[PDB]
């Protein structure tokens, strides 16, 4: 329901937007009349500077392992329970597949972008009617 | 010249004494990421790229470099790189109108300026076209500097 | 307290025990940011009508 | 450690150093009520000096 | 609570920070058009009018020194006595 | 520590700082650089408004 | 730089700490969050009822 | 309802009002600001007594920008409505879902649900009128509405009316 | 106290998720997105929940 | 007053060493003038050495 | 910077170059020397501040 944000002059209002983006002064200004449209501009740099939704998705995931100070008693329960909600989602075929693909490539000493191109085509093949089977191998050769 | 301070002949600056030459280089690469969306070196026009910086793009060439022996200063585009982009991905402020691509360059420097001097082109390991560049700049012994 | 050292123990202790802040303290003045009671700040400026007919 | 321990610390309009929260440190500061800004080195004369020449 | 007149027992001398606050609140009221009280001898910046305001005690301010128990009093600027 | 008590702002400028005998005690020579970059928001007054229009 | 607002202007003075009641936080919050993803299935604007959603 | 009630404001001034007649500046402002407009609090400010008498109290300086502030306590003259309150008003504009009534300086919605079977909607009069089994509700017809419920939005006031009940209606 | 604490309400039932104001995501490249740690914390919260619940 | 006595204490008899019939009359040979001019400049440095309110 | 002598305000001169000129007289009390050590200069925004700030 709209809530898209399109800055206009309300002193020219003679064209769209053809403005200019000022980022040493964190400001946007109309290029006609000088007259500044925006104040305080956030940056995509500086956030990107802590830090895949081609293959994985939107899909979250964190990993459990051993602490600095605690026991491995805890650490089995955990990834034991992981193991009972495993089957909640049927990823477990893409990491697997994705896995011996990888031992494959890594085995024919193919570059990473063949390795790239082959796990983005099983991704495209997956689980479809007309593959039916090829019990694994077919699909991924 | 108290509290450690030096005064240094102004003529004997100015017949090449303590100046000394900076080579500065700026390595850009093109990426792909699914093989879909694929990094390009070249020149970017004004009409039909979007998220692109004010600076001057009248030094690169037709490939998107800048030729050695080309003054530059700060705010300058030394390689300039665009990246694909999707219609119904973002579509923020223009990008239904420009459609095509959206800038990515790597300019020099706010604070620089010299003569590039050596640029050269070569695929990497896995075959990837990247570009170094290699600027030098002479820096004349100036009061702030420190001996 | 909170702000010296050990910020998430104190502020714990505080929601749990239901505590209550004067927020006349220097820190705290800071931390909202508006004028603190120190110097200039200590003390309020008025105006008196009847001193303007003067 | 002793910035963080000595900061709310101030002295009102009674000539009294306390807190913010009121508790009373000083009574007065210094224990004269004088800045250390404007205090120089003085001699006494009441002790200095012998008997014979107090009393001369 | 208002303490009275003859109950005032803070100090009549203008500190530091009250002729520092003065000068500069009322600076600010001389640079946004307020009625000069003193006749100027070609001054242009508002601190220096301030500061000709403060020496004739023109200044029409009175402080509200703030007692520790939460009382207060009014000091006028006029009644008292500078530097 | 980095956002409450400190934190980095604006209107400054850090450099390496230098003698100058012929400068007086209060003063400090700014480069005309900083001068250009670093700015102050003046009020218009009837007793600057043509200097400020100089400078506009 | 920000726009006006027509509510009365006042500084903030006593700072009460306390623990957050169950009720009173489905009293203040407006979304459930129930799918675990974060944006779309269409990989953009947000999951609506998710994670980050508008 | 029409009430008296002594409020309370807190007027601000410019440095440039500080002359010796600046207590008139405030009663003016006093004016200016409280007769005509509204509040969520008090309803619908009608007038103000008392303009002589007019307490000034002490003026306060605020940090910044230099202005001045001041609270007055004044007796004024207000219109408050009320929930389930049977009020007399003047159709202005009319709607399917039902016209709207003119009380004051209040206008009040009545829904066509909460009001009777025999009153029918009529569109084809010239202004549409709602045409009943004995009294037709023309925009110049004076009714007698009561209200239900009454939304008390901060400087602006809307409230409900039916007239299904009996002894209501048209008057 | 009554008003403000409550041992019952020591003991999480319901849990509050602060927004993105909080948590600023990125994405960058529109390919190369990158979500908060504490997003990622929610995300094993709504797993491990509705888990839960379809295990009871 | 006992706390301004005891805070007065040793200032006063400071003054009281300073200021003696022989010490001025023998020494400094001081007049009228002189002499009124040096207690308004005791008195007057006495009431500027005082510390003021509202110091950290 | 652990005096409070250490933040002092000062008087603009513009000059050229690119360093910071000051007297020598006041290197003491901010315990530095002319040997890359670098310094911070803040800016005021308001006349007020300005104002309080170069009469304290
Ligand atoms: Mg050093
Ligand atoms: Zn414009």
């Amino acid at each position: 329901p709209n809530l898209n944000i399109v800055l206009t002059c309300p002193e020219c209002k003679v064209y769209p937007p053809k403005i200019v983006e000022r980022f040493s002064e964190g400001d946007v200004v109309c290029a006609l009349c000088g007259l500044v449209l925006s104040d305080k501009l956030v940056d995509t740099r500086s956030e990107w500077r802590t830090f895949n939704p081609l293959l994985d998705g939107n899909n979250l995931s964190t990993r459990i392992g051993k602490g600095e100070t605690t026991d491995m008693r805890f650490t089995k329960e955990l990834n034991k329970a992981q193991g009972k909600n495993v089957m909640d989602k049927k990823d477990n075929e893409v990491q697997a597949a994705f896995a011996k693909i990888t031992m494959l490539c890594d085995a024919a000493e193919l570059p990473k972008i063949v390795k790239d191109c082959a796990k983005e085509a099983y991704k495209l093949c997956h689980d479809e009617k007309t593959l039916k089977g090829k019990s694994m191998e077919s699909i991924m050769a | 010249n108290q509290e450690d301070s030096m005064i240094m002949n102004q003529s004997s600056i100015d017949r090449g004494l303590f100046r000394s030459l900076f080579f500065r280089s700026y390595m850009d690469q093109e990426k792909k990421y699914g093989m879909s969306i694929t990094e390009t070196f070249e020149k970017p026009q004004r009409t039909n790229t979007l998220r692109m910086k004010h600076g001057t793009y009248d030094k690169l060439d037709d490939d998107g470099l800048i030729a050695p022996g080309v003054r530059v200063s700060g705010e300058d585009v030394i390689i300039g790189k665009t990246t694909p982009i999707s219609p119904d991905e973002e579509e923020l402020g223009q990008r239904t109108a420009y459609h095509s691509k959206r800038d990515a360059s790597t300019p020099l420097r706010s604070t620089e300026n010299g003569i590039v001097d050596q640029v050269l082109v070569t695929t990497n390991q896995d075959g990837l076209k990247f570009v170094k560049v290699r600027v030098r700049t002479t820096k004349i012994p100036q009061i702030g500097d420190k001996f | 307290r909170c702000s010296f050292e050990e910020t998430v123990e104190i502020l714990f202790e505080a929601g749990a025990s239901a505590e209550l802040d004067d927020c006349r303290g220097v820190s705290e003045n800071v931390i909202l940011g508006q004028m603190a009671p120190i110097g200039t700040g200590a003390f309020d400026v008025m105006i008196d009508e009847e001193s303007l007919v003067k | 450690r002793l910035v963080k321990a000595l900061e709310d610390i101030m002295v009102h309009y009674d000539n009294t150093t306390r807190n913010s929260l009121g508790n009373v440190i000083q009574f007065i500061y210094g224990e004269d009520g004088m800045d250390a800004a404007h205090i120089e080195k003085q001699s006494l004369d009441t002790i200095g000096g012998s008997d014979a020449a107090f009393e001369k | 609570k208002a303490i009275p007149k003859d109950q005032r027992a803070t100090t009549p001398y203008m500190t530091k920070y009250e002729r520092a606050r003065i000068l500069g609140t009322r600076a600010l009221q001389i640079s946004m058009n307020a009625p000069v009280f003193v006749d100027l001898e070609g001054e242009t910046d508002p601190l220096r009018i301030a500061m000709k305001e403060l020496a004739e005690k023109k200044i029409p301010l009175v402080i509200r020194r703030y007692l520790p128990d939460g009382s207060f009093e009014d000091w006028s600027v006029e009644e008292l006595i500078v530097d | 520590r980095g956002n409450l008590m400190g934190k980095r702002v604006d209107f400054s400028a850090r450099t390496v700082i230098s003698g100058d005998p012929n400068l007086e005690l209060d003063q400090v020579g700014v480069p005309k650089s900083i001068a250009k970059t670093l700015t102050y928001p003046e009020v218009v007054t009837p007793y600057n408004i043509d200097r400020l229009t100089q400078l506009v | 730089g920000q726009q006006y607002s027509s509510a009365p202007l006042r500084t903030v003075k006593e700072v009460q700490f306390g623990l957050f009641s169950p009720e009173e936080v489905r009293a203040i919050s407006v979304a459930k969050i129930r799918f675990p993803e974060t944006m779309d299935e269409t990989q953009t604007r947000a999951k609506i009822g998710g994670l980050n959603d508008p | 309802m029409f009430f008296i009630k002594d409020l309370s404001l807190n007027i601000t001034l410019h440095p440039s009002f500080f002359g010796p007649r600046m207590k008139q500046y405030l009663k003016t402002k006093l004016l200016e600001e409280v007769e005509g407009s509204c509040t969520g609090k008090f309803g619908y400010i009608l007038c103000v007594l008392d303009y002589d008498n007019i307490d000034i109290q002490r003026g306060r300086i605020l940090p910044t920008d230099g202005s001045a502030e001041f609270n007055v306590k004044y007796r004024a003259v207000v219109f408050k409505p009320f929930k389930g309150e049977v009020v007399d008003g003047t159709v202005v504009s009319c709607s399917q879902h039902g016209f709207e009534v003119q009380v004051g300086p209040m206008k009040v919605f009545v829904t066509k649900h909460l009001m009777p079977q025999d009153l029918t909607f009529n569109a084809g009069s010239n202004p549409p009128s709602y045409q009943s089994s004995e009294d037709v509700i023309t925009i110049k017809s004076r009714i007698r509405v009561k209200i239900e419920g009454c939304i008390s939005q901060v400087s602006s006031i809307h409230a409900i009316g039916s007239i299904k009940e009996d002894y209501l209606g048209a008057i | 106290n009554e008003v403000f604490s409550r041992p019952e309400w020591m003991i999480l039932t319901c849990l509050p998720v602060p927004p993105p104001p909080v948590r600023p995501s990125i994405s960058f490249n529109e390919s190369q997105r990158g979500e908060d740690d504490l997003t990622f914390k929610l995300a094993d919260i709504l797993k491990a929940n509705i888990s839960l619940e379809t295990l009871e | 007053q006992n706390a301004q006595r005891d805070a007065v204490t040793l200032f006063c008899c400071l003054l009281r060493s300073r200021l003696a019939t022989r010490r001025v009359l023998q020494e400094y040979r001081l007049t009228k003038q002189a002499f009124d001019w040096v207690l308004s400049n005791i008195e007057a440095q006495f009431l500027r050495s005082v510390v003021h309110p509202g110091e950290m | 910077s652990l005096h409070k002598m250490s933040m002092m305000a000062h008087r603009v001169k513009v000059i050229p170059y690119s360093t910071f000129r000051l007297n020598l007289s006041v290197t003491s009390p901010y315990n530095a020397d002319f040997d890359g050590d670098e310094m911070n200069l803040h800016v005021p925004q308001s006349e007020e501040t300005r104002a309080e700030l170069s009469q304290l």
